[PDB]
RNA sequence: GGAGGGCGCGGCGGCCGAUGCAAAACCCGGGGCGCGAGCCCGGGCGGAGCGGCCGUCGGUGCAGAUCUUGGUGGUAGUAGCAAAUAUUCAAAUGAGAACUUUGAAGGCCGAAGAGGAGAAAGGUUCCAUGUGAACGGCACUUGCACAUGGGUAAGCCGAUCC
RNA sequence: UGAACAGCCUCUGGCCAAUGGAACAAUGUAGGCAAGGGAAGUCGGCAAAACGGAUCCGUAACUUCGGGAAAAGGAUUGGCU
RNA sequence: CACCAAGUGUUGGAUUGUUCACCCACCAAUAGGGAACGUGAGCUGGGUUUAGACCGUCGUGAGACAGGUUAGUUUUACCCU
RNA sequence: GCCGAAGUGCCGCGGUCGGCCGCCUCGAAGCUCCCUUCCCAACGGGCGGUGGGCUGAAUCCUUUGCAGACGACUUAAAUACGCGACGGGGCAUUGUAAGUGGCAGAGUGGCCUUGCUGCCACGAUCCACUGAGAUCCAGUCCCCGCGUCGCACGGAUUCGU
């Protein structure tokens, strides 16, 4: 999670009295770069939930182990240790993975596939440290799906190719941890109210006299934020990265050409110049931790969005008495020079 | 004081001085205002130590005139301070410098012409 | 609740035994006896008097008593040691210095003072020198502590006199 | 400064000894501030908060004619020349 | 009017210490009951219910009052769950 | 080769080799000496002999802020696409400094050479230079500017199926 922006978009519905026309909207902006896909992972369903079988490791990781090391191992690239197996005997470790397909394929496998993901091509990102994680595979038939998911570890997974535009995607993170916080801001309960009055931020009582245990349902302080959540139906507007998939705009009325960052960068995650996606509204977390999309279990849709509703204002905030991008800078500079 | 270097980057030497500008405006936001100016200056012994890499600093009373006058609850937001690091004793000194306001540049250059002094 | 038959302790008249070549006492996941009360014996510790039996006699047997008196836990290395605007740097000394002492610096009381003195009260506490066993609920070489010395001189000030 | 022997700052005199260090979490305790609303809170405006000094103007039904009265309610207030 | 159903809601104020009560007003609805008459080392301390005190009644009196009225100290968790 | 599971075991082949009253003998059925199960399977471990092979991890101090009551989380640094304070530039904030000049300036003094530019001061304040100065990563961004740490860590420590 990069931080949020803002987009204007231009609706269209009929049902209350204003509809259609301009209206500001929070994007959550994500970096979400392409992801090394390291192994085909073989789980057999069984009558204790899915269990592996084995799993294969790309035939030449030599650098993707070696950043992801200082959690998943430990140690922070010290004298050159911290090992993982290295590539097996040239015909006996395909072996191995074909051994695999047989067994795939007799009993129709779900198959899955551990991943990485590279944050080392990103730098504005302080940790250097790659997450594996486990994405499941979906598709067609058994046999067909496997032998591709082979060949697709030898090779990026870009954003463009597991999210279409306009999507419902449910978005799960972890929240930004608060610290340990009172009763009044984890259960949302009321102040006590007096002039003044021993216990304030606090609930009165816990329990009735006969029942000789507190409750698990009754309100008191704790841990806050730090917390698993999902948030769902949240409309993938805009997938994009820097240069070389997107443009930027289309000038004119459209909008002009205006980076996604905002001028000065987000504050305390580092500045966005690498991939983009736009996600509906708030996003769980804080900034620099993993936020993970995943498809909308209720693939219903119905009336939310449907139609797309094409990208007008980005609110990529340069202002407070300036801003949007190159000329307006130049102008503030104009007023400086020699001492700016 | 042994800023010594065998097999491994730049500066075969011991002893030098380096002028850097210290930085009080971090942390010490957090800190009171009642024990501002004395947690102050242990900023100032905290980055001596970790920069030769030897824990005994002495730091001179012209430099806690400097930080105290502004008084306990007002500290200055950065001062620039001259660390040279002398003696067989193994101790690390720090005292004032002036300027008026400009900048801060490449001063280590003649300071090394500066700790020659001191020698011969 | 009564009666019955016993056991243990202290001392006394009787009687017999035991001892510095190791009494009594005390210790003992050591043995054995008696239904028990208790007893017996060994080993270890110890160092000067003691026990059994027959009579006699009691300030005669304990788990308590919101018990009495002494000791010692868990609590607990836990609550805490948070008011009084505030310390810091270098040097001296010393085994050892955030706190002593000196300088430098920052401050504070803010003259109805955290001031210079007298009353009342205490009684040597004042000061030197020695100095860290106890004590200054931190520390400490410092102390209003401990030790060792000295010090209060009036025809005119007070008491006195009234 | 100001009516000030008020408060605040300082002189002179006196301390620097209020165990010290670190983080400075919730929760407390103590101190502040809050858009819009304005006592609906609550047994009750409890205290927070506001008013406040003064000069000028204005000043009530009532009253033992002495008072209420600084009624209420307003305006004004600097630097400097 | 009756059924399955506590899944989910079931209100704000005025007054009274009163829950209860009784209004105003909203509303899909403003159901009813319990949990040491749930709920004081969580609070408040207004009622009840001390010591001060006033009035009325009763009493020769002291005092009493299911009569009114006012002002009246809310201690300790760090142990175990 | 199969059974994916909880396959970790099953089944097939071929010699080799043990056992086979399967069949036939020898002294022999006596070696726990005339009731005292008298231990006899093998899942596992211990312990030697000898034929190979594996050539390290983790933890402390330090650091980040992604994180925190303290552990922890989450980053970084031991010779490198390595890393660090400032500065510069971006980004912010506030609002135009010091110094200098001025028939700017309510005005007022004081010396004359008595001023159609009189001069010297004083003077709240205003303006120019000046959208300036000051601050700006700590929980902003960047650099290939500048110098070092960067001890090719040895300092501190622990672990065996």
């Amino acid at each position: 999670k990069a931080g949020m922006t803002h987009i204007v978009r231009e609706v269209e519905k009929p049902g209350s009295k204003l509809h259609k026309k301009e209206t500001c909207e929070a994007v959550t902006i994500i970096e979400t770069p392409p992801l090394v896909i390291v192994g085909l992972v073989a789980y057999v369903k069984t009558p204790r939930g899915l269990r592996t079988l084995n799993s294969v490791w790309a035939q030449h990781l030599s650098e993707d182990v070696r950043r992801r090391f200082y959690k998943n191992w430990c140690k922070s690239k010290k004298k050159a240790f911290t090992k993982y197996a290295l590539k097996y005997d040239s015909d006996a470790g395909k072996k191995e993975i074909q051994l695999q397909l047989e067994k795939m394929k007799k009993y129709a496998t779900i198959v899955r596939v551990i991943a990485h993901t590279q944050i080392r091509k990103m730098k504005g990102l302080k940790q250097k440290k790659a997450h594996l994680m486990e994405i499941q595979v979906n598709g067609g038939t058994i046999a067909d799906k496997v032998d591709y998911g082979y060949k697709f570890f030898e090779k990026e997974v870009p954003v463009e190719a597991v999210f279409q535009k306009d999507e419902m995607v449910d978005i799960i993170g972890v929240t930004k941890g608060k610290g340990y916080e009172g009763v009044v801001t984890r259960w949302g309960v009321t102040r006590l109210p007096r002039k003044t009055h021993r216990g304030l931020r606090k609930v009165a009582c816990i329990g009735a006299w006969h029942p000789a245990r507190v409750s698990y349902t009754v309100a008191r302080a704790g841990q806050n934020g730090y917390h698993h959540r999902t948030e769902m139906n949240k409309k993938i507007y805009k997938m994009g990265k820097s240069g070389q998939e997107s443009h930027e705009a289309c000038t004119e009325f459209d909008r002009t050409e205006k980076d996604i960052t905002p001028m000065g960068g987000f504050p305390h995650y580092g500045v966005v110049k690498g991939d983009y996606l736009m996600i509906k509204g708030c996003c769980v977390g804080p900034k620099k931790r993993v936020v993970t999309l995943r498809q909308s279990l209720l693939k219903q849709t119905s009336r939310l969005a449907l139609e797309e509703i094409k990208l007008k204002f980005i609110d990529t905030s340069s202002k407070f008495g300036h801003g949007r991008f190159q000329t307006t800078d130049e102008k503030q500079k104009f007023y400086g020079r020699l001492k700016a | 004081m042994s800023e010594k270097k065998r097999g491994a980057g730049t500066r075969k030497d011991e002893v030098v001085t380096r002028e850097y500008t210290i930085n009080l405006h971090k942390r010490l936001h957090g800190c009171t205002f009642k024990k501002k100016a004395p947690n102050a200056i242990k900023e100032i012994r905290k980055f001596a130590q970790k920069a030769m890499g030897t824990t005994d600093i002495r730091i001179d009373v012209k430099l806690n005139k400097a930080i105290w006058t502004n008084g306990i609850r007002s500290v200055p937001r950065r001062v620039r301070v001259r660390i040279s690091r002398k003696r067989n004793d193994e101790e690390d000194a720090k005292e004032e410098l002036y300027s008026l306001v400009t900048v801060a540049e490449i001063p280590a250059e003649g300071l090394k012409g500066l700790g020659t002094k001191v020698v011969e």
